[PDB]
């Protein structure tokens, strides 16, 4: 990395004013059929949410436990942007390491803990449960059969990008990146703080985030200086955030931090979300970082909009009855 | 009869494009469905049909894809 | 090695 972290956390440039702050109860599927969820939103308080989190308390050995001594987790080397593999229990003796003692700066973004004790004790926006293409689109006696709680292709019966727990330890950095398939986002800060830098996707800015991409020149570039508007903002303790399709963002930890977020499709910002997916099909993203069955999704998704409105299915009849003996429950 | 929003048609149509356009090794067509191009024939007939969505009147609070 | 999906990460420099 060759430009000052400590300058883009300092300076007053970074002045957009592109998150509307809300209160929880006007967070709805009418707000989203009338705005299209294009806006970034902060919730400073949960009311109203339909979140739910584990005890304010809970630590990072609690989610090893919940998840598994052994469970293979993605690792962020900081200072190379690159990945590593470690067992949540290495991961956890690192977290607990004293400041001083970490010899790297290492961040979790990616656990997804579906399918463990965890997942009941985290609850989403009861608004993105209304609206998630996994929920609503998928079929369901496939979700249901999930039974690994890792990411493991081979055993994964449906898009396994739902819950996220993210622990990051101070001075962590994750830069400037769009979430894949365009998916939407939503995170609840539990203890600590971030603060994330945010850049709208407008045409221009597509560009030259796929063209920064591809220079590979992405450690001495700083891209929120390239672009003309850009917002730093600081998430504190007890906040919940969520981003749009195609917003690109960078992240840095200020203190040892604990979150709970997750993404999502959905049916109102599909273009945004087609335009991210080929991006990364023309940037040459191995298939591990993406969405897994995007195409397959959207196939699921023209066909229940036929079905839900003109009653015609285009789903195998084994499909069919499998629907509707789910619908007998 | 029903009305989308406009967020919804343009999507849908990208969507139906997108599909459609993709090479056979790459269109990545699920398990569960069972006649693809009867699909797409169905959506295009489907977005002629509801063109004319009131735009106000698609403001109800619930989604039109949702479980029984 | 499994191979995964659904992991979250930027470009490495
Ligand atoms: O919190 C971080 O450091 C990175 C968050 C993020 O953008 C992600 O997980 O995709
Ligand atoms: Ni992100």
């Amino acid at each position: 990395r060759t430009f000052d972290l400590e300058e883009k956390l300092q300076t007053n440039k970074y002045n957009a004013n592109f998150v509307t702050f809300m209160e929880g109860k006007d967070f709805n599927v009418e707000y989203i059929q009338r705005g299209g969820l294009r806006d970034p939103l902060i919730f400073k308080n949960s009311d109203g949410l339909g979140i739910k989190m584990p005890d304010p308390d809970f630590t990072v050995n609690d989610v090893k436990m919940c998840v598994g001594s052994r469970r293979m987790v993605d690792v962020m080397d900081v200072n190379t942007q690159k990945g590593i593999e470690m067992t949540m229990a290495q991961w956890t003796r690192y977290y607990e390491t004293p400041e001083e003692e970490r010899e790297k700066l290492y961040n979790v973004i990616s656990l997804e803990f579906s399918h463990t004790r965890l997942e009941n004790m985290v609850q989403r926006p009861s608004t993105v449960d209304f609206i998630d293409w996994v929920d609503n689109m998928w079929p369901r006696h496939l979700k249901e059969s999930q039974t690994e709680s890792t990411n493991a292709i081979l055993e994964m019966q449906y898009p396994k990008v739902q819950k996220y727990c993210l622990m990051s330890v101070r001075g962590c950095y994750t830069d400037f990146h769009v979430d894949f398939g365009g998916t939407s986002v939503w995170y609840h800060i539990h203890q600590g703080g971030k603060v994330f830098w945010l850049i709208p996707p407008t045409a221009h800015n597509l560009e030259l985030y796929e063209n920064w991409l591809l220079s590979g020149k992405q450690g001495d570039i700083f891209l929120g200086d390239r672009v003309s508007d850009c917002q730093r903002i600081e998430l504190k303790q007890g906040y919940t955030f969520v981003i749009p399709s195609g917003w690109i963002h960078a992240v840095y930890t200020p203190t040892d931090t604990l979150v709970f977020g997750g993404n999502f499709l959905h049916s109102f910002n599909i273009p945004m979300q087609l335009k991210i997916y080929s991006i990364e099909d023309r940037t040459r993203v191995p298939n591990k970082f993406r969405y897994p069955f995007y195409y397959e999704m959207c196939w699921y998704v023209l066909e229940r909009y036929v079905y839900c409105i003109t009653n015609r299915s285009h789903l195998t009849k084994d499909f069919q009855k499998e629907s509707l003996s789910m619908d007998m429950e | 009869q029903v009305h989308l929003t406009h967020f919804e048609l343009e999507g849908l149509r990208c969507l139906v494009d997108k599909l459609e356009s993709l090479p056979l090794h790459k269109k990545c067509v699920p398990t569960g469905i069972e006649d693809e191009d009867a699909l797409i024939a169905d959506v295009k007939i489907l977005l002629e049909e509801l063109a004319s969505s009131d735009p106000k009147l698609a403001l109800t609070g619930v989604p039109i894809v949702q479980w029984p | 090695a499994p191979a995964t999906g659904g992991v979250k990460k930027p470009h490495r420099y």
